[PDB]
C-alpha cells in the first residue's frame, strides 16, 4: 500500500517471499506428543526425521 | 370420461394413488409421455398424486388451489379428445427420418448426375461475366509473375509452361473479343466455349461468382432506386414502369421522357426526379464496367439462380437418407460427453459436407465414403466440446491410452500400476504421466448433497480466501492516521517530499525529477531532502509507533 | 435509499443494456494456466 | 380459512417466500406490479426495519 | 451480466407452461395448439387476408 | 472454484449455459451453410429444449441429467424450492457475535 | 476356462481348452471381531430385516 513503502523504507525490512501455513495445535487442547508418523511420497527425499 | 370422475375421487379422497390414476385413463394411451404431462396436469391443480395409500398427520391442505383449477381440469378433458406426444425431441426426429422413404438404391447416381447438370447451369451463366474472365486473366499475369503460387488458379485443370502458354492464347482470344467491340458476337461466344475446359480453385471460383452477384446486385439497388422512388413512391404506374423503363434502363428516354409524357402521373415525378437522374447516370457507368445490357446480365443471374435451386432441391433428397444412415452409425458414441441429439446433429452437418463433397466416378458405395465423414466429424466433436474445461485433442488420446495400458497392467501384474512402473512401460517422463493423471478427471457438483441433517451441499462449505480480514483493515486505517500524524511532526519541506515521493495520501506517485522540479529545485536537493527525512523518522522518539506496526 | 421494487417483462433492448458483453464461446478455462 | 386468507396478500415478495415461486412471479410480472414495503415480511427480506 | 444472441426465438417456458398459459389467454389459443406451432408439426396463419 | 488436489468445483448452471451456447453456434452455422430444413427444424427444437431446461430444469421435457445421475438444477430452482434463496428464512443466516 | 466348441458336432465338438486363472478383485475380510477394516477405519454391516 502507499504507506507501507514508507514504513519499510525507514526500518529497512525485507518483505518475504514464504508465507507459513503451519499447523498448531488447536485452541483449547493441551497434551502431549506420543506419536509421529511421516508418509513422504516415491519421489521426495526423506528428511532427516523420517 | 372417466378422466373427470377420477379428478373428483381425488379431491373426495384428498389424495390419488398410482393404481387410481392408472385405472381411470384412456384405454388407447400408449406412449407414457402423455400419462407423465397428465399426472402433471393434475398435479399442478392437486391433488398431488403419489405412489401409495398413505393418520392423524396433517397434510398439505390445498396448496394448489386456485382458479388453476377449473383451466386445469378442461385441459384434462381435451386430453382425451386427441393425441401425441410431442414430449421427446428425439421422438419427432425418429418420425421425421420415417416419413422420408429410406428408399434410393441406385437412385442416388441419379441424383448426384441431376447436381452435376444443375451446378453446370450456373457455370453457363458464369460465363458470360467478362469481368470475372477479366479478373482470371490478371490472376494468370499474377500468378506467373511470382505474387502468389501459381495453384491459386486451379485445384487441377481438364504442366506449367502448357497451362501458362493456353492463358496466353485466352489473352490473345480475349483482347480479339474486346478489341472489336458486332463484331464481338461470335468472338467472345466462342472465347466462352474453350473457357469452358477450366477448374477453379473453391475460393477463387466462389469469390468470383459472388462479386458477380455484388455486381448484379448494385445493378439491382438503382433498379429499386427506380422502382420505389416512383412505383411505390411516386405513384408511378406498374405499367408504365414495364413499359418505359423495362427495355431501355439506360437511356433519357424512359425516365427523362416519363416526366415529358403530360399524364397525371408523369408531371408528378418532379420531386422524386433527382434521384432517378443520378440512377441513370450510375447505372450508365456501370454498364460501361459491365459491358452488358441490364436485362441480359438479369437473365443469366436469374438462370444462375435456377440452376442453384435445382441443386439444392436435390441436396436435400441426397442428404435425406445418409440421415438415416447418420442416426446407424450414431447410434455408438453414447454416455462419452454429448446426448444423442446433439451426436446426430453433428453427423448430420458431417454428411452434408461429404454430400457437397462427392463425385460418382469411382464405383464407391456411398454408405462406406460418407460414413467415414460421419464419424471423423462426430469424434471431432465429441472431443472438442464434451467437457467443462477443454483439453487439447492429443491429451485426450495420451489419456485413454494410459487408461487402456492401465487396465492391461492391473489384468497383468494382479495390482495397481504404480505410475513410476506406468512410465516404465510408456516412454514418457515420470512428471508428465502425474500431470496427465491428474488433467483428466472432470469438476464435482456444487450442488452434490452431503450427509448432514441440514441438508447441506459441497457449496456451502467452501470458504472465501479472498477477503480481507476485518482486523486487517483497521491495522491499515491506524497505520494511516500514524503516518499522518508522524508526517506532522517533521519539518514542512520533509513532509511535502515525502508523500510526493512514496505517493501518501495522493495519486500516482512522482520521481526524484518531478518533485525536484515541482517546487524549484534539481533532483539532488531533492534526494538530500529524503535522505534527511529518512534520517529524521529513523531516530528514536518519533519512531515508536510504526515500530509497532512492524511488530518485528 | 430506494421506495419500492418493480417487476415486469424485460425487453430485448433492456436486456443488451444489462450486459457489459456477448458471450459467443463454450469455453471456460484454460486447463493449463486457469486464466479466464 | 387461514390457509386461503394468506394467499391475498398484496406485496408478491412477501407472497412469493412462502407460495408458489413462479406463479407469484409470472403473475407479478405480467400485470406490472409495484410493491411498496409495507409488511414485516417484505422489510425482513430486504433488510430494513420492520 | 452478459448476453446471448439467440439465433431464433425461443419461448419463455414460464410465460408457456404456467396453465393459465399467459400466451393462451392473450392470443385466445388453447395451450395443445400453441405447442403444436412451437414443435414445429403445423402452420398457423398470421395473415389470411384476401 | 479449484478445490484441493487440482480438482474443480462448479455449480450446474454453467453445464447449462455450455448446453445453450454450442446448439446456438451450431444453429448458426447451419443457417450459414442452408442446410436443408428437416436438420434445422430439429436443432432448433434442440435449442429450444436447452433453453427450457436452463430457465426452469424439469418443468415440461424429464429434465436433462448430469454426470452424477442426478437432475441438475437450474435458474428456477435457485429460487424455488425449500432449498433456494426464497424460504431460507426457513432456517438460515448463521450470525457473528454468538456462542452455544 | 475357454472352449470354443469346434463348429461341426454335437452342437460343436470342443477342440479349443484354455485354462487362466484370472484376476476378479478384492473380497474385505471380516477381522475376528466381526468388524471390516475398509478404509483405515472399522466398519460394521448391519443386519437387514426385509
Ligand atoms: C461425503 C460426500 C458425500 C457422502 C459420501 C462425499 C461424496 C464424494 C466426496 C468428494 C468426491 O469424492 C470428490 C473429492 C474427492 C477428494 O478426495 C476429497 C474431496 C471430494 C469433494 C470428496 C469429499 C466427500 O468425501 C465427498 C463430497
Ligand atoms: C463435513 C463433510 C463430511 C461430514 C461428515 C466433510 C467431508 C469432505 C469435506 C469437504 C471436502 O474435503 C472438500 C472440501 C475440502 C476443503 O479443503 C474444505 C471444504 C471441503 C468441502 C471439505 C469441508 C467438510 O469437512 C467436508 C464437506
Amino acid at each position: 500500500t502507499p504507506e507501507e513503502k514508507l514504513l519499510r523504507a525507514i526500518f529497512g525490512e525485507k518483505a518475504s517471499d514464504v508465507k507459513d501455513s503451519s499447523l498448531r495445535v488447536p485452541n483449547g487442547v493441551s497434551g502431549t506428543v506420543i506419536d509421529v508418523q511421516v508418509f513422504t511420497r516415491d519421489g521426495v527425499e526423506k528428511d532427516k526425521r523420517a | 370420461s372417466q378422466l373427470k370422475l377420477l379428478v373428483t375421487r381425488g379431491k373426495e379422497q384428498g389424495y390419488l394413488t398410482y393404481a387410481e390414476v392408472n385405472d381411470h385413463l384412456p384405454e388407447d394411451i400408449v406412449d407414457s409421455d402423455q400419462i407423465e404431462d397428465i399426472i402433471q396436469m393434475i398435479n399442478d391443480m392437486g391433488i398431488q398424486v403419489m405412489e401409495e395409500a398413505p393418520d392423524d398427520l396433517m397434510l398439505a391442505e390445498n396448496t394448489a388451489d386456485e382458479d388453476a383449477a377449473e383451466a386445469a381440469a378442461q385441459v384434462l378433458s381435451s386430453v382425451e379428445s386427441e393425441i401425441g406426444r410431442t414430449t421427446d425431441p428425439v421422438r419427432m426426429y425418429m418420425r421425421e427420418m420415417g416419413t422420408v422413404e429410406l428408399l434410393t438404391r441406385e437412385g442416388e447416381i441419379d441424383i448426384a448426375k441431376r447436381i452435376e447438370d444443375g451446378i453446370n447451369q450456373v457455370q453457363c451463366s458464369v460465363a458470360e461475366y467478362p469481368e470475372a474472365i477479366t479478373y482470371l486473366l490478371e490472376q494468370y499475369d499474377r500468378v506467373e509473375a511470382e505474387e502468389a503460387r501459381l495453384s491459386d488458379l486451379i485445384t487441377g485443370f481438364v504442366d506449367p509452361e502448357l497451362a501458362r502458354e493456353k492463358f496466353a492464347e485466352l489473352r490473345a482470344q480475349y483482347v480479339v473479343t474486346r478489341d472489336t467491340i458486332a463484331t464481338a458476337q461470335e468472338e467472345i461466344l466462342k472465347l466462352s466455349e474453350v473457357f469452358k475446359q477450366f477448374r477453379l480453385v473453391p475460393k477463387q471460383f466462389d469469390y468470383l461468382v459472388n462479386s458477380m452477384r455484388v455486381m448484379m446486385d448494385r445493378v439491382r439497388t438503382q433498379e429499386r432506386l427506380i422502382m420505389k422512388l416512383c412505383v411505390e413512391q411516386c405513384k408511378m404506374p406498374k405499367k408504365n414502369f414495364i413499359t418505359l423503363f423495362t427495355g431501355n434502363e439506360t437511356s433519357d428516354t424512359w425516365f427523362n421522357a416519363a416526366i415529358a409524357m403530360n399524364k397525371p402521373w408523369s408531371e408528378k415525378l418532379h420531386d422524386v426526379s433527382e434521384e432517378v437522374h443520378r440512377a441513370l447516370q450510375k447505372l450508365q457507368q456501370i454498364e460501361e464496367e459491365t459491358g452488358l445490357t441490364i436485362e441480359q446480365v438479369k437473365d443469366i443471374n436469374r438462370r444462375m439462380s435456377i440452376g442453384e435451386a435445382k441443386a439444392r432441391r436435390a441436396k436435400k433428397e441426397m442428404v435425406e437418407a445418409n440421415l438415416r444412415l447418420v442416426i446407424s452409425i450414431a447410434k455408438k458414441y453414447t454416455n462419452r460427453g454429448l446426448q444423442f441429439l446433439d451426436l446426430i446433429q453433428e453427423g448430420n452437418i458431417g454428411l452434408m459436407k461429404a454430400v457437397d463433397k462427392f463425385e460418382y466416378r469411382r464405383g464407391y458405395k456411398f454408405s462406406t465414403y460418407a460414413t467415414w465423414w460421419i464419424r471423423q466429424a462426430i469424434t471431432r466433436s465429441i472431443a472438442d466440446q464434451a467437457r467443462t474445461i477443454r483439453i487439447p485433442v492429443h491429451m485426450i488420446e495420451t489419456i485413454n491410452k494410459l487408461n487402456r495400458i492401465s487396465r492391461q497392467m492391473l489384468q497383468e501384474m494382479g495390482r495397481e500400476p504404480t505410475p513410476e512402473e506406468l512410465a516404465e512401460r510408456m516412454l514418457m517422463p515420470e512428471d508428465k504421466i502425474r500431470k496427465v493423471l491428474k488433467i483428466a478427471k472432470e469438476p464435482i457438483s456444487m450442488e452434490t448433497p452431503i450427509g448432514d441433517d441440514e441438508d447441506s451441499h459441497l457449496g456451502d462449505f467452501i470458504e472465501d480466501t479472498t477477503l480481507e480480514l476485518p482486523l486487517d483493515s483497521a491495522t491499515t486505517e491506524s497505520l494511516r492516521a500514524a503516518t499522518h500524524d508522524v508526517l506532522a511532526g517533521l519539518t514542512a519541506r520533509e513532509a511535502k517530499v515525502l508523500r510526493m515521493r512514496f505517493g501518501i495520501d495522493m495519486n500516482t506517485d512522482y520521481t526524484l525529477e518531478e518533485v525536484g522540479k515541482q517546487f524549484d529545485v534539481t533532483r539532488e536537493r531533492i534526494r538530500q531532502i529524503e535522505a534527511k527525512a529518512l534520517r529524521k523518522l529513523r531516530h528514536p522518539s518519533r519512531s515508536e509507533v510504526l515500530r509497532s506496526f512492524l511488530d518485528d | 435509499e430506494f421506495d419500492a421494487i418493480k417487476i415486469a417483462l424485460a425487453s430485448p433492448d433492456m436486456i443488451r443494456s444489462w450486459s457489459f458483453g456477448e458471450v459467443k464461446k463454450p469455453e471456460t478455462i484454460n486447463y493449463r494456466t486457469f486464466k479466464p | 380459512g387461514i390457509t386461503k386468507a394468506s394467499l391475498a396478500t398484496e406485496s408478491f415478495i412477501s407472497a412469493a417466500s412462502f407460495q408458489e415461486t413462479t406463479r407469484v412471479l409470472t403473475e407479478a410480472a405480467v400485470a406490472g406490479k409495484r410493491d411498496e414495503l409495507r409488511g414485516l415480511k417484505e422489510n425482513v427480506i430486504v433488510g430494513r426495519l420492520i | 451480466m452478459g448476453h446471448i444472441e439467440l439465433a431464433s426465438p425461443t419461448a419463455h417456458i414460464w410465460f408457456l407452461k404456467s396453465l393459465p398459459s399467459r400466451i393462451g389467454l392473450l392470443l385466445d389459443m388453447p395451450l395443445r395448439d400453441i405447442e403444436r406451432v412451437l414443435y414445429f408439426e403445423s402452420y398457423v396463419v398470421i395473415e389470411g387476408g384476401m | 472454484v479449484p478445490l484441493d488436489g487440482g480438482r474443480f468445483a462448479t455449480s450446474d448452471l454453467n453445464d447449462l449455459y455450455r448446453r445453450v451456447i454450442n446448439r446456438n453456434n451450431r444453429l448458426k452455422r447451419l443457417l450459414d451453410l442452408a442446410a436443408p430444413d428437416i436438420i434445422v427444424r430439429n436443432e432448433k427444437r434442440m435449442l429450444q429444449e436447452a433453453v427450457d431446461a436452463l430457465l426452469d430444469n424439469g418443468r415440461r421435457g424429464r429434465a436433462i441429467t448430469g454426470s452424477n445421475k442426478r437432475p441438475l438444477k437450474s435458474l428456477a430452482d435457485m429460487i424455488k424450492g425449500k432449498q433456494g434463496r426464497f424460504r431460507q428464512n426457513l432456517l438460515g443466516k448463521r450470525v457473528d457475535y454468538s456462542g452455544r | 476356462r475357454l472352449v470354443i466348441y469346434e463348429r461341426e458336432a454335437p452342437e460343436g465338438t470342443v477342440k479349443d481348452i484354455k485354462e487362466q486363472e484370472v484376476y476378479m478383485g478384492e473380497i474385505p475380510l471380516m477381522t475376528d471381531n466381526g468388524t471390516f477394516v475398509i478404509n483405515g477405519t472399522e466398519r460394521v454391516i448391519v443386519s437387514q430385516l426385509h
